[PDB]
């Protein structure tokens, strides 16, 4: 009991093959109904981990029968699976993602056919859903920083298909059967638009297009006046009839494409449509993707690539403004808000098509990608990030995600981009030229809403700011505006005239945006790895030495959080250090497994760099009592301690009633988040750059 | 399959809160709208279906209950009407398939009839004339479903800073603080004391606004902007001698003392962050009795922690209107910074040097920067490196770049090499690393400098 324990816990400490029996005899071990005579058996392995003891899925394979038992005990083999979740640092990368995958979908596929044998075979699913469901995680997998990121969608095709079975009786009588398309009806009739009460098809169902009289395509008519929203409910009733589920969502988003472009080509009738339209366009494309949308998505993405096309002077506005223009106008505000609603909304169609693409079959998805879909986006990308003109903070998010998604796509499914058959190195080296340009604005949390110039921060003002339509970027003041041009009596073709005067007392929604705007940056750094794993450094991308602006980053927020910051109790800093961590990796592993650099001379970045490297391992004198470490959480962590008190009080983590043993981690863990702020595994890695390469002068830092 | 059922909605239930935004504080709030519509269905479509009831209430109350958190009055409300309907299974007569339901309910309607309702009996908000409203009531306790409810029926009734005063329960809270901190001083606490030690500095925070309901985040202390910090200090403002309250409170108390040599071990760095939010808005006191002694002996101990703390307050030192604006109050600074040579102190030394050149500007600034590129850019290498990342990182604060940063530097530091010329050949071509420009360039732009000083004195080289 309390020996063996006793003599592993010295056993570890006291620190080859001596415990690989014993790490097995571990496993053994766990393989009684004391808890605290198991607890201590897994957090062995995370003294035994600190080697190379990682190697391979067995351990992972170990941590497959163990936590099926015993389904307090959620978190228990989680933490101590990120020990080597978290460890990745390519091959053993993706490699131990696949048996994570084929541990579902063997376990999904089989559980569809279903006396007691597979009565269990649920409770495996309790399980692997109840490990997954991003801070505790995040190892190479399905990987982005904010929503989505797919394996947070499929869990919507499991979850889902996991109520077929309930509703299959005791003993399968009856057979009801799934609704078929009547829900996809209601929905699309009934969709909110999120901040502005009567919805769409309503707010739809007045508008009239004017100049133009007489528009018509294929048994689909709307003439003169009447509303824009009867023609609609029409369409949908009819395709009701005769229309395949599948195909139904096909042949009518086939219509409201060509509507929307004529209605897109000037005529003379103000387009107040069209930002309605695309929202209720987004809602189609996404309502139960499957197979059913197969190149669909296609002629979709090219109209709306090109719709993005006819709208320029939106994104392409000078930054500069003429002393010699006075403002006196109307100042009217509401023919810009039609401007950004569709700009907007398109990004998000764009970002809607590809995560929908991404959940199709494996080899599928050469059919989309050619020459003509790609060359297409770039003019859309190259438009959006500037560095001429006027930044535009609600595309910049979705501009990024295509730039990932595909290259989240690129690694899986294999015969990349049929070998890149279109993929430019002048073109996609361009699109990463650009990016260097973003990370060197450095957000300040409160100069965030006001108006300066750019390249200074990301400022995103107050004239635009909605939710648009995948994730809810800002506190969106004018969230409830959009209600407020459409009149609603008289089914008018023009708006009702906003006034900019009176569109937008508390700072607090500044940190907010500041946090959620700080997201981006943990994004473009997982642009990163996937770049530096797919080409294998042989075209000019990487020469293009990232480690030039990965430590030109790297060393510049290791000196501001340093200074300006620590102490003040705000909740954006521990994600700014759980970014700063994350970046070493970036350098870590291009340095490790290249040292190439495919640019010889390092001597450019040889201050800044070695400075970086400096202050991790100036962590090696290592404080360490406990009593000490209480008292500062109450000058730095105040905040994230009121939250973590928050939780057990409301919201229960399905743990906290009294888990005595699991509640020392809780003392655990804020030491770590006591440590990070002020400023470990980390360090090793460190150290391990500077030692494989003036000997004389190197002595001094050590002594330094 | 009596319990898979019922654990389901348990895995969905708390996976959507899990994904919230957090913000801490008294909201929550949700990211991704899209979330909370792929599961209020699943929640309605399952209890709906009306089965897996295994009894002990351990889930489905809780969970009905924890999504009605997110919403109450926030933006989500619709989204929490119209999807989860219970209308569906209202059934009033006088019985109400589940008990705690009758709760959120309540709440829903109460919140409809707006114009009059009535006052509060039990202290619960307004309540309703009901047929009754005794289902509510009080909870059975289940514990963290107890609170739940507490949390829900309360919200009608009417911020940080407050949770600390509330934590251990103006000029009130002063006589408050200095009689109690004195007796909380006494006997034997470096806990207890350093929750007073923050409090005070926030008051300040506070009490600068003299030149309560609703206050947090002081702008000036708290918030960062994209300039240079140490420009948005007013030079002039309040003496903490005698217009600064706290200050007064914190100075019998913990600043002169035998212990406060060796003592506070955490609690030192308390009054430090303390200290720091007093300066920021008072121009301190021009030895400065025990407390620029303070900041001797802090910088000086061997922590790595509590030295670079102790950096961030120099250049408040620095900055002043009235006393010694810039007369001798920023040489002082100098010679003890001068003083320091100690292998440990490092990267404080070099920290230092840097912030002073930001207080400073017009003629002295031309002096130091000199100063720090003169030294801390030549021999010792343990040293040169950082030297070349601070100016370098520098530049960035107040946007210039690192060639239009020095100018004049160049002038004066130039004729020294053209005096010793190629017989050094290493501080110049050290330097060319730095600007980055070729220093074939960088000579035949300077050249009208150099030739003067070049082939006429230090004969020795012609």
């Amino acid at each position: 009991r309390e020996t063996v324990g006793e003599f592993s816990s010295d056993d570890d400490d006291d620190i080859g093959t001596r415990p690989p029996r014993f790490t097995q005899i571990p496993p053994s071990s766990a393989a009684t109904q004391i808890p605290t005579t198991l607890e201590v058996t897994t957090t062995t392995l995370n003294n035994k981990q600190s080697k190379n003891d990682n190697q391979v899925n067995q351990l992972n394979k170990a941590q497959g029968e163990a936590s099926m038992l015993r389904d307090n005990i959620e978190r228990e083999k989680e933490k101590n699976i990120q020990a080597v979740k978290v460890n990745e640092l390519v091959k053993h990368l993706q490699e131990l993602a696949k048996l994570k995958q084929e541990l579902q979908k063997l376990e999904d596929e089989k559980k569809f056919l279903q006396r007691g044998k597979s009565k269990r075979e649920v409770i495996t699913n309790v399980k692997p859903p109840s490990t997954t469901l991003n801070t505790i995680t995040p190892d190479s997998s399905s990987v982005a920083i904010e929503a989505k990121p797919q394996s947070p969608q499929s869990k919507k095709r499991k979850i889902s298909d996991n109520l077929l079975k309930k509703n299959m009786v005791p003993l399968n009588p009856n057979r009801i059967i799934p609704d078929e398309t009547s829900l996809f009806l209601e929905s699309i009739l009934l969709h909110q638009i999120i901040g502005a009460d009567l919805s769409t098809i309503e707010i739809l169902n007045r508008l009239k297009l004017d100049y133009i009289t007489e528009f018509k395509f294929k048994n689909f008519v709307i003439a003169k006046g009447a509303p824009i929203g009867k023609s609609i409910v029409s369409l949908l009733l009819r395709c009701k009839k005769t229309l395949t589920l599948d195909r139904f969502i096909d042949t009518l988003l086939e219509d409201i494409a060509v509507l929307i472009k004529e209605i897109s080509v000037h005529p003379n009738e103000s387009k107040l449509a069209v930002p309605f339209l695309v929202a209720l366009m987004y809602q189609i494309v996404q309502f139960r993707p499957s197979a059913t949308h197969n190149l669909a998505l296609k002629d979709c993405f090219l109209f709306i690539c090109d719709l993005i096309r006819i709208y320029h002077h939106v994104l392409k506005v000078p930054i500069h403004e003429s002393n010699m223009n006075l403002h006196v106008e109307p100042q009217i505000f509401q023919y810009e808000l039609i401007d950004y609603l569709i700009i907007s909304y398109s990004f998000d169609l764009l970002e809607g098509i590809l995560r929908v693409l991404q959940s199709h079959p494996k080899q599928t998805y050469m059919e989309f990608f050619d020459e003509n879909i790609l060359k297409s986006f770039e003019f859309v990308y190259k438009l959006a990030l500037t560095i001429s003109y006027k930044p535009m903070v609600n595309v910049i998010f979705s501009a990024v995600e295509v730039v990932n998604i595909i290259t989240s796509i690129i690694l899986n499914m294999d015969n990349s981009s049929d070998l890149k058959s279109l993929i430019s190195g002048s073109w996609w080296r361009d699109c990463i030229t650009r990016l260097y340009a973003l990370l060197e604005k450095e957000i300040k949390s409160g100069d965030v809403y006001n108006e300066n110039v750019d390249t200074t921060t990301l400022h995103m003002s107050k004239y635009h700011d909605f939710f648009g339509l995948i994730r809810n970027i800002g506190d969106n003041e004018l969230g409830g505006l959009i209600s407020k041009l459409i009149y609603t009596d008289r089914l008018q073709s023009v708006p009702r005239v906003i006034s900019k005067e009176d569109i937008g007392t508390a700072p607090i929604i500044g940190y907010k945006m500041e946090k959620w705007l700080l997201k981006l940056k943990d994004e473009v750094l997982n642009i990163f790895e996937n770049l530096l794993m797919i080409y294998g450094d042989d075209a000019t991308i990487v020469n293009g030495e990232m480690l030039i602006h990965s430590s030109k980053f790297l060393s510049r927020e290791q000196a501001l959080m340093i200074e300006r910051y620590v102490g003040q109790d705000s909740p954006n800093l521990d994600l700014r250090c759980h970014l700063i961590e994350h970046t070493l990796t970036i350098i870590y592993r291009l340095w490790k497994d290249h040292f190439k650099q495919l640019e010889e001379q390092i001597k450019q970045v040889e201050s800044q760099l070695i400075m970086s490297l400096w202050r991790f391992l100036v962590c090696q004198t290592e404080t360490a009592n406990e009593r000490e470490m209480r008292d500062h959480r109450h000058l730095v962590d105040s905040l994230h301690d009121l939250t973590i008190k928050d939780q057990a009080s409301y919201y229960e983590d399905a743990f906290e009633d009294l888990p005595e043993y699991i509640e020392e981690e809780l003392k655990m863990q804020l030491n770590k988040r006591t440590g990070r702020i002020m400023q470990k595994f980390q360090e090793m890695a460190r150290t391990i750059l500077e030692s494989k390469s003036t000997l004389e002068e190197a002595d001094s830092l050590y002594i330094s | 399959y009596a319990e898979i059922q019922l654990k389901y909605i348990s895995l969905v239930v708390d996976y959507v809160c899990n994904r919230t935004i957090s913000t801490a504080l008294d909201a929550p709030a949700l990211v991704c709208c899209e979330q909370l519509k792929f599961v209020l269905t699943t929640m309605h479509h399952f209890l709906d279906n009306k089965y897996g009831l295994l009894d002990n209430d351990p889930t489905m109350a809780k969970g009905i209950l924890r999504l009605y958190s997110l919403c109450i009055s926030n933006d989500f409300s619709k989204c929490f009407v119209d999807h989860f309907p219970i209308d569906q299974w209202a059934d009033f007569s006088q019985s109400e398939t589940n008990k705690a339901l009758s709760i959120v309910y309540f709440d829903l309607k109460r919140r409809s009839l707006p114009v009059e309702a009535l006052k509060y009996d039990n202290k619960f908000n307004i309540w309703v004339y009901q047929s009754p409203d005794s289902s509510l009531k009080n909870v059975t306790s289940p514990f963290d479903d107890r609170y739940k409810q507490l949390e829900k029926l309360r919200l009608l009734v009417l911020l940080l800073k407050y949770r600390v005063n509330q934590l251990s329960p103006f000029k009130l809270i002063l006589n408050e603080a200095s009689v109690s901190i004195q007796t909380c001083f006494k006997t034997n606490n470096i806990t207890r004391l350093t929750s007073w030690t923050v409090i005070l500095g926030r008051l300040a925070c506070l009490e600068s606004e003299k030149f309560m309901d609703n206050w947090y985040v002081c702008h000036l202390c708290d918030i960062e902007k994209t300039g240079n910090p140490f420009v948005r200090i007013n030079p002039n403002r309040p003496e903490a001698a005698g217009k600064s309250e706290i200050f007064r409170i914190l100075h019998s108390n913990f600043l002169s003392h035998p212990n406060i040599d060796e003592f506070s071990e955490s609690l030192l760095s308390g009054i430090l962050f303390s200290l720091h939010r007093i300066f920021s808005h008072f121009q301190p006191p021009k030895q400065i009795n025990k407390s620029f002694k303070l900041v001797q002996k802090c910088f000086m101990n061997s922590n790595r922690y509590l030295r670079l703390l102790s950096t961030r307050i120099i250049p408040l030192f620095n900055i002043s209107d009235s006393h010694n604006s810039e007369d001798e109050h920023t040489a002082t600074l100098i010679k003890f910074l001068q003083s320091q040579k100690l292998p440990v102190v490092k990267e404080n030394l070099v920290i230092a040097w840097t912030q002073l050149t930001l207080t400073t500007s017009n003629d002295v600034f031309d002096t130091l920067l000199l100063k720090l590129i003169d030294i801390f850019n030549s021999d010792d290498y343990s040293l040169r490196i950082m030297m070349t990342l601070q100016i370098k990182n520098m530049a960035k604060i107040l946007k210039k770049t690192p060639y239009q940063l020095l100018s004049p530097i160049l002038p004066v530091l130039l004729r020294q090499l053209g005096k010793n010329l190629v017989e050094r050949k290493v501080g110049f071509q050290n330097l060319i690393e730095l600007l980055g420009y070729s220093s074939k360039t960088i000579l035949d732009i300077f050249q009208r400098y150099i030739i003067p000083y070049a082939i006429i004195q230090y004969k020795s080289d012609v």
